[PDB]
């Protein structure tokens, strides 16, 4: 009875920070989306844009726009069929390691910091070499270091 | 009997918070 | 590593594929998207013996484990380098801590004041969800809570540090290292000791004390009646 | 059975989201014997709109701002612990700040 | 029976004589209600061979 066409697990989400746009007949995917910012005042996106298409085409993106100001980027190359561009703040990207079995692009990303608040949401928006995905995405502090994190108190 | 005073939504809301104080 | 992923993507390409896609994107109505789920969510799910899912239905539960230690750490690792989040907690040497996590202030022994604070702590509101020693407990539609005798202390932190299921997430800005510490020594130390005075009940409580007497307790005391008495 | 200890906003009181840190009497045994001393422990602590990842439940009380002993401006001499306590106890007190998925 | 608080003299502890000052709580009204504090009141304080 709980096994029928609506559970309650095929309908869930990837319980993570920060949410996606696109599902089955979309080129492109953006998965995991949110505005990092550091708790002394480092700031950057982190995204991972899929490019998964019925018809290989070349879809680069130019441009990131969080709010109202731009990303650095870091020349990524074009994404192709099965591949993927995985991108966060530097110092969050030092922690994981570039795959050379498939292909998975790693790229660094940064902000101005304007004033983002904790819990809020911004409408970020990506322009690539076809079409702009716009989503709105949480601001949030990166994951911490598990194990070592104790109080001030 | 159905709800004593407990009403849905007036309209749909959205917003950015962007509480800055630099 | 180099290796580790290699070897880690290539159980993930004929096992997790079906649901989660190629690139860990995520299949309609078959499973979630594994991009930012992190190294200790991989780890959790695969060795605790939950993934791979076999069927839809209210919830997925633990059954034996499909893989051993060290794929799991390889596919957790292919997992991560699709863009990380949680990571698996470690000790002095690179080791996987298990004993480690039984208190702060552990040394050799769980601390009594340690199990005091995280007793509280799993109370406060951890004890609802589950039940008071965590002998789990009854959700909305076919769900529940299961019975913590099963996770280890790694399983345990890795749970509580990415919520799965409907089981809410707590990352370490909400509950520190030290706090999640206690709470694990609270949990393997309600399991590990046997009751003072008795055979507790399986610790269910009021309704299986009062199954044992008003079921069992009185068909005794009946017998003894029966026998000193007559059946006319 | 109408007020709380939320009210306190209305009269203009500053009251923050105290989050539970389950702490206990410390024991300090020298040369008088040992006590129990529960100063400088703070049991409601104040936390940030950071402090919560989404998806996740915390339960919190209301702390004005007169007993709030954390921060830049702890005083590890005061004591706070039985006022923190009888917000803790409060039967209307109690609410869970839930942070949603986006 | 045999020990009667004086007994800390022989485990090296400094113990004066102190006259009882019968202090009683103090009451403070602030923003959170009326509460009852005994923080600078001392019961105990101790003597001179003058006083
Ligand atoms: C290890 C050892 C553990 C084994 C313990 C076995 C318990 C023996 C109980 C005494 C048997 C009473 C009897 O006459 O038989 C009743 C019954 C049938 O007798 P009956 O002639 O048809 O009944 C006539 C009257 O109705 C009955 O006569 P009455 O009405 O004049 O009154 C006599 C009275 C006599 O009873 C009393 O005196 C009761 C007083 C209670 C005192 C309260 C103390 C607390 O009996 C009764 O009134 C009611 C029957 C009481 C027994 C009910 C069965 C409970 C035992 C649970 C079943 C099997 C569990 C064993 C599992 C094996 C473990 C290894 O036989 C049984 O079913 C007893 C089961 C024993 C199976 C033997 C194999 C087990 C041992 C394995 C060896 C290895
Ligand atoms: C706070 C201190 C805790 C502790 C110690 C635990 N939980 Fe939960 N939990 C809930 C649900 C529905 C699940 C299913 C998870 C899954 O199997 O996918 C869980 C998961 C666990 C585990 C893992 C199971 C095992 O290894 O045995 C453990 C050890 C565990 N939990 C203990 C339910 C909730 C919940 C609301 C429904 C809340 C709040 C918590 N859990 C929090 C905690
Ligand atoms: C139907 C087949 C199915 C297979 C096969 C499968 N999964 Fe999943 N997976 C799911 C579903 C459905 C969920 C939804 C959450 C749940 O029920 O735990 C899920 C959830 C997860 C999560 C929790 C992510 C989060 O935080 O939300 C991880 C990690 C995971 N899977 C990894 C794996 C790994 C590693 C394998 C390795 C073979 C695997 N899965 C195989 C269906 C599957
Ligand atoms: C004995 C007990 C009988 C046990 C049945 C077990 C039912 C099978 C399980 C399927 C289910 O429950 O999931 C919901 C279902 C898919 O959706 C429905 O609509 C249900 C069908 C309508 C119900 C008519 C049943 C009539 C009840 C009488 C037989 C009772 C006795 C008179
Ligand atoms: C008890 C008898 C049930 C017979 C009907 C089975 C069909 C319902 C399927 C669901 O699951
Ligand atoms: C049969 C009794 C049903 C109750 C009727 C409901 C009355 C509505 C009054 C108002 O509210």
């Amino acid at each position: 009875c709980s096994a029928g066409q609506i559970t309650q697990t095929s309908s869930q989400v990837a319980a993570v920070d920060g949410n996606q746009a696109g599902s089955a007949n979309d080129p492109v995917l953006v998965r995991d989306v949110t505005v990092h910012l550091t708790t002394d005042g480092e700031a950057g996106v982190k995204f991972t844009a899929i490019n998964q298409d019925t018809s290989h085409t070349s879809h680069t993106l130019e441009s990131v726009t969080v709010d109202g100001e731009e990303v650095e980027l870091d020349d990524a190359e074009p994404i192709e069929r099965n591949c993927s561009l995985v991108a966060d703040i530097q110092s969050e990207l030092d922690l994981i390691e570039e795959p050379e079995v498939g292909c998975i692009q790693h790229v660094a990303t940064s902000l101005e910091n304007p004033g983002f608040a904790y819990g809020g949401v911004v409408p970020v928006e990506f322009v690539f070499d076809t079409g702009a995905i716009t989503i709105d995405a949480t601001v949030s502090a990166p994951v911490l270091e598990s194990g070592v994190e104790n109080r001030e108190v | 009997c159905x709800x004593x005073x407990x009403x849905x939504x007036x309209x749909x809301x959205x917003x950015x918070x962007x509480x800055x104080x630099x | 590593d180099q290796a580790l992923i290699s070897e880690g993507k290539d159980l993930y390409d004929v096992a997790c594929i079906t649901c989660h896609g190629v690139n860990l994107q995520g299949v309609e109505d078959r499973g979630p998207s594994l991009v930012g789920v992190g190294e200790g969510a991989v780890y959790f799910q695969v060795h605790s013996g939950r993934m791979p899912i076999l069927r839809n239905e209210a919830q997925a539960e633990r059954k034996a484990p499909r893989y051993t230690e060290a794929q799991t750490l390889a596919i957790a690792a292919y997992v991560a380098a699709n863009g990380g989040g949680p990571g698996l907690v470690y000790n002095e040497d690179g080791t996987l801590a298990m004993e480690e996590l039984r208190g702060e202030n552990y040394d050799g022994q769980i601390t009594s004041a340690d199990v005091a604070r995280g007793g509280d702590l799993f109370r406060l509101n951890c004890a609802s969800c589950h039940n008071f020693t965590g002998r789990g407990g009854a959700l909305s539609s076919g769900k529940y809570a299961p019975n913590l005798d099963a996770a280890n202390e790694q399983e345990i932190y890795q749970a509580m540090l990415t919520g799965p299921q409907n089981m809410p997430k707590f990352s370490d800005r909400q509950l520190s290292a030290d706090e999640k510490k206690d709470i694990i020594a609270f949990i393997k130390s309600t399991k590990e000791t046997p009751s003072p005075g008795g055979y507790s009940l399986g610790s269910l409580g009021p309704v299986a004390e009062g199954l044992f007497m008003w079921v069992f307790g009185i068909l005794v005391l009946v017998a003894a009646a029966m026998w000193i008495g007559s059946r006319s | 059975l109408w007020t709380s200890g939320w009210t306190l906003v209305e009269n203009d009181v500053k009251v923050y989201l105290g989050r539970d840190t389950a702490a206990i009497a410390e024991s300090h045994t020298d040369a008088t014997g040992e006590h129990w001393s529960t100063t400088g422990v703070s049991r409601l602590v104040r936390m940030r709109p950071e402090d919560l990842a989404a998806a996740s439940m915390e339960t919190v009380f209301p702390l004005p701002a007169e007993m709030v002993n954390d921060g830049a401006e702890y005083d590890p001499a005061k004591d706070v612990y039985e006022h923190q306590m009888h917000s803790v106890h409060g039967p209307r007190n109690a609410v869970m700040l839930i942070r949603l998925r986006t």
